[PDB]
């Protein structure tokens, strides 16, 4: 009493019931470093200008 | 004009270039630490981006 699957059967994607459990890092990574302080503030004028040699401004 | 005025205005001079001078060499001392480490916003030279790596079954299970 076996029926022969049909077109497009037996290419399905399917879902599977089990007990395994899953695996927390199966790539074995290690920590990932911190990343930059990435600071934030609000923007002030450049003290006395740009400081190039002689220029004020 | 009075000597005040040219006293005043020399101490305002002075101060300013004073501070100049000073965040001069806090500028340099600071551009020479974040170019030997690299943990602030300058120089910061690109690395690949995280984003375009593909996280999908790859027809083998080992990728
Ligand atoms: C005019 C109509 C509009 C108007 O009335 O606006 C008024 C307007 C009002 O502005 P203000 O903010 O109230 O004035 C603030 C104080 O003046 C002072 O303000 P400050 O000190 O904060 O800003 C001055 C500062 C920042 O200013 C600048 O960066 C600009 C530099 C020169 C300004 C030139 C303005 C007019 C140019 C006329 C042609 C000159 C030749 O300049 C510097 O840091 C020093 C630089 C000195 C020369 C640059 C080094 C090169 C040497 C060789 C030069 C040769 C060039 C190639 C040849 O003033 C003007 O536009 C008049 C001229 C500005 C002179 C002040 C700069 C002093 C130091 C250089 C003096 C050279 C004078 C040359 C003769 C100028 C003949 C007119």
């Amino acid at each position: 009493g076996w029926v022969r699957p049909d077109l497009g059967e037996l290419s399905k994607v399917t879902k599977v019931k089990t007990d395994r459990p899953l695996p927390e890092n199966p790539y074995h990574s290690r920590a990932r470093p911190e990343p930059n302080p990435e600071a934030e503030g609000d923007l002030k004028p450049a003290k006395h200008g740009s400081r190039l040699f002689f220029w004020t401004m | 004009d009075g000597p005040e005025k040219n006293y005043e205005k020399t101490m305002a001079i002075l101060q300013i270039e004073a501070e100049k001078a000073e965040l001069r060499l806090k500028e340099l001392e600071v551009r020479r630490l974040m170019r030997a480490r690299g943990d602030g916003p300058w120089y910061q030279y690109p690395t690949i981006d995280k984003a375009l790596i593909d996280h999908s079954p790859k027809t083998t299970p080992d990728n």
